[PDB]
């Protein structure tokens, strides 16, 4: 653009390029996701376009904002708030060693802005640290949401298949085709482990059914009575019952009972079960905070 | 009056009303266009269902209903708007990741295209996500199109 300097390439974008930008009028740093619009890949101004009619409607601190969206050349380009790395990169950074308050901090954030798109009616679907930014100030944002959708209205279904698969509820991972904002919740209780462990994915499966067992093996396996809907989802397979009894202390050393028990929360298999991002807000892990 | 069929027929007729310079203009046109694009879709493999549902229909008549102005000149430019708005409901509603952009591109002028789905994305954004939160608006726009016939 004329108004923007490229500064630097800095950008995995989710579907275009990202750039690092000076706004030549004020001297603010920005960053810039560039979409061509003359494709090849068919379909990559579709999900910006849902990105941006999200987006303009997510106005809050812990989510990414998007200030602008300029068309010019055959590109669409959306004008964002400049974040100088994402979780990912930080735990490359802190040898994935955080401070117990930076944990909590983050998870706050977190949960705020989740919290934020699901009271607005809208599902992020794709929650995992490379989509989490964080700035120099501590400020986390939820970022990257061309896998969000709007969710209220009477609909056959929803797709499955949603998620990375390592942050993917078990309902979804059972084919489950009507979800709410839960989805969301067992994918912020995932990255809540890598928080207070040392940055590594707590259920790195291979394919879908090595996900549902690591995650039965670590959690116990879910009986009729916890979760009385599970054998009726599409695509539901007899596992091992695994035992609840697994102490989850040494998967988070970080973390106190009380964060403990908010993980467990979060990593609740039945989706009804779940906290809802609200409840965990005014959970005690956050009340001397 | 809940079946797919005949709450297109209700958009076909109040497209027909709506653009009152469209002398030769068929209810059953947009109806075509608009079934036209998902088979396509489908036949393709762009999709394995068709977007075009009863709720689906409601969303793109709310679309319909502010942004089609009653002075589209030809019914060339009125599919060029009915398809942009179609590509917007697909890209918000649907259930693929992404959807190509050839099947509902009926202008030579790829710029205007683009131009529209920003000027109705800055005009609808609030009441896109307004149906889907509130069961209310959602109602009153069922309701609304089903008195379109």
């Amino acid at each position: 653009m004329q108004k923007y300097e490229k500064l630097e390439k800095i950008g995995e974008g989710t579907y275009g390029t990202v750039f690092k930008a000076k706004n030549r009028e004020t001297h603010e740093i920005v960053a810039l996701k560039r979409v061509r619009l003359d494709d090849d890949d068919e379909g990559v101004p579709s999900s910006a376009l849902r990105e941006i009619c999200l987006l303009k409607e997510l106005k809050h601190k812990n989510i990414v904002r998007l200030h602008d969206v300029l068309h010019s050349d055959k590109k669409l380009t959306l004008v964002f708030e400049f974040c100088d790395q994402d979780l990912k990169k930080y735990f490359d950074s802190c040898n994935g060693d955080l401070d117990p308050e930076i944990v909590k901090s983050f998870l706050f954030q977190l949960l705020k802005g989740l919290g934020f798109c699901h009271s607005r009616n809208v599902l992020h679907r794709d929650l995992k640290p490379q989509n989490l930014l964080i700035n120099r100030n501590g400020e986390l944002k939820l970022a990257n949401f061309g896998l969000a959708r709007a969710f209220g209205i009477p609909v056959r279904c929803y797709s499955a298949e949603v998620v990375t698969l390592w942050y993917r509820p078990p309902d979804v991972l059972f084919g489950a085709k009507l979800y709410s904002t839960s989805i969301d919740m067992w994918s912020a209780g995932c990255i809540f482990a890598e928080l207070a462990n040392a940055g590594r994915p707590l259920f790195p499966g291979n394919d879908v059914d090595d996900q549902l067992k690591r995650i039965f093996r670590l959690l116990g396996t879910p009986t009729e009575e916890q979760w009385p809907s599970m054998t009726k989802l599409p695509d539901y397979k007899p596992y091992p019952m695994y035992p609840a009894t697994t102490s989850l202390v040494n998967v988070v050393p970080k973390l106190n009972a009380t964060g403990r028990d908010l993980l467990q929360n979060l990593l609740k298999c039945n989706p009804v079960q779940r906290i809802s991002a609200e409840e965990a807000l005014q959970h005690p892990y956050f009340s001397d905070f | 009056q809940a079946s797919t069929s005949e709450l297109l027929r209700c958009l076909g007729e109040f497209l027909c009303r709506r653009c009152y310079r469209l002398k030769h203009l068929s209810p059953t046109d947009p109806v075509l266009w608009l079934r036209s694009v998902d088979r396509s879709l489908l036949l393709q493999g762009w999709q394995d269902q068709g977007f075009i549902t009863p709720a689906n229909v409601v969303f793109l008549y709310m679309l319909c209903r502010d942004v089609i102005s009653s002075e589209v000149g030809s019914d060339h430019e009125l599919q060029a708007v009915l398809l942009t708005c179609l590509y917007l409901s697909y890209s918000y509603m649907g259930n693929e990741i992404s959807y190509p952009l050839k099947p509902f591109l009926v202008e030579s002028c790829k710029e205007a295209f683009w131009d529209r789905c920003l000027s109705v994305i800055n005009l609808m954004s609030s009441k896109m996500l307004q149906i889907n939160a509130d069961p209310h608006y959602f109602t009153q726009v069922f309701s609304d199109l089903k008195n379109e016939s």
